[PDB]
């Protein structure tokens, strides 16, 4: 999708718990530049709970598609909650802008 | 005389399953509205909708209430600590013209336990029988809490809706969705991370996070968190009473605890003054959106 409507997408739902910025402070979550080709639980100054080290999966375009519709269902005992994105073009402009922003 | 007395009559032959497409409807538009103040959605202020045409009830006298759905009526509609909820009832006037045999009362209650379930809260039984009653029945502006006061101020107002310590403690854990609006209220921020999703958030940043009091540019001073967050005077104040704490504390500890306190108060906040007879149907328990394949 689009690169513009993804920046008001995870400066809205998403940004209060994570950073695109090189190197950012963690408040509630880890910091998401560098996840796409990282496993789950490896980002480094942050405490992982057992759900998210023991599945251990890499972020690709195809398989984080479905995590951001439910972030409990695929992952159970997750800590992080989100409602959850049930739209096809809420999911492809936040996956677009992601890959430019954390690179 | 006593009090009025609000006999919940249920709407002519209608049934569980005729209440279950309203939240359907209901559901759906959350679905589908999603981008509503920078994607928090619609949940946060049905929620309060719900809480606010429920807080208006005078145990004393049985006057306000959910009952009547008088928060239609511009006097009501007009209060100003009702600011901001005219984005809730735009947002149902559309789902009441689909179903114009439900009342007032039963729809802005309904929509704020669909808002719950749907966000991923407990499940809250629920019932039905409200009527409308006439604009004489709306009570006067000013029935609805002060933000800018502590514990003691709490602790009376409601013990007019007749609620106690654990019931004022897990009703205002609903805190953890939305955030203020200076435009609405002059306090402005969100309590937490999580705005559209239900956890006990709401304690474990009012204990664990460093508050420091501040004004905000509404004038109004506000206790603000490193972490972007702000808590309302009569939030903080619950952890400045020795008997708040312990259950705020109860609470960080254990949400499933809270996600059962919460339910039997919401629930008891929503039916307060009315009258159901022995005939009425038990409450119902409504399916989501993920329960039905959706
Ligand atoms: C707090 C309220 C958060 C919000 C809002 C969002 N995220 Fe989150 N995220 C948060 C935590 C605390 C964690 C770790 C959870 C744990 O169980 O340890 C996460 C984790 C993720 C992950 C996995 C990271 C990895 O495996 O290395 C992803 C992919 C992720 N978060 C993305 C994400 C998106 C896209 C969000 C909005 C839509 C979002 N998060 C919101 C904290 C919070
Ligand atoms: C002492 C009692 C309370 C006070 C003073 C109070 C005050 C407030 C204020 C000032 C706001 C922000 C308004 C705005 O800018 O739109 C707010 C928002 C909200 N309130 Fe409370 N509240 C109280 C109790 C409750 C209770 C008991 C519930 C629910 C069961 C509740 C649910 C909410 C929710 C969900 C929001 C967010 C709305 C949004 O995001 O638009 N509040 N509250």
């Amino acid at each position: 999708g689009s690169a513009k409507k993804g920046a008001t997408l995870f400066k809205a739902r998403c940004l209060q718990c994570h950073t695109v910025e090189k190197g950012g402070p963690h408040k509630v979550g880890p910091n998401l530049h560098g996840i796409f080709g990282r496993h789950s639980g490896q980002a480094e100054g942050y405490s992982y709970t057992d759900a998210n080290i023991k599945k251990n999966v890499l972020w690709d375009e195809n398989n984080m598609s479905e995590y951001l519709t439910n972030p409990k269902k695929y992952i159970p005992g997750t800590k992080m909650a989100f409602g959850g994105l049930k739209k096809e073009k809420d999911r492809n402009d936040l996956i677009t802008y992601l890959k430019k922003a954390c690179e | 005389t006593t009090p009025l007395v609000h006999v919940a009559s249920v709407e002519k032959g209608r049934s569980y399953e005729d209440f279950q497409k309203v939240y359907n409807a209901i559901a759906l538009k959350l679905r589908e509205d999603d981008e509503y103040d920078n994607y928090i959605g619609y949940g946060p202020v049905l929620v309060r909708l719900a809480w606010h045409i429920s807080g208006t009830w005078d145990k004393h006298d049985n006057t306000g209430g959910s009952y009547g759905g008088t928060y239609r009526f511009k006097k009501e509609f007009n209060d100003p600590s009702n600011a901001g909820l005219q984005n809730g009832f735009k947002f149902l006037e559309p789902i009441h013209k689909e179903f114009p045999w439900i009342s007032s009362g039963d729809l802005f209650s309904l929509g704020g336990v669909t808002a719950v379930q749907e966000m991923q809260g407990p499940k809250i039984p629920w019932r039905c029988g409200r009527v409308d009653t006439p604009e004489d029945t709306t009570p006067d502006n000013g029935r609805l809490p002060d933000a800018d006061k502590d514990a003691g101020y709490v602790r009376t107002f409601f013990q007019r809706l007749n609620m106690n310590d654990r019931e004022v403690v897990a009703l205002m854990g609903a805190h953890a969705l939305g955030k203020t609006h200076l435009k609405n209220s002059g306090y402005e921020g969100p309590w937490g991370a999580a705005n559209n999703v239900f956890t006990n958030e709401f304690y474990l940043n009012l204990l664990n996070e460093d508050w420091k009091l501040e004004k905000n540019d509404a004038n109004n001073e506000q206790w603000d968190s490193k972490s972007g967050y702000m808590m309302l005077p009569t939030d903080y104040s619950l952890i400045q009473d020795p008997k708040y704490l312990s259950i705020v504390k109860e609470y960080a500890n254990d949400q499933d605890k809270f996600f059962k306190d919460f339910s039997k108060a919401f629930e008891k906040l929503l039916e307060n003054g009315i009258t159901f007879p022995k005939d009425a149907p038990s409450p119902f328990i409504f399916k989501t959106l993920e329960e039905q394949g959706l």
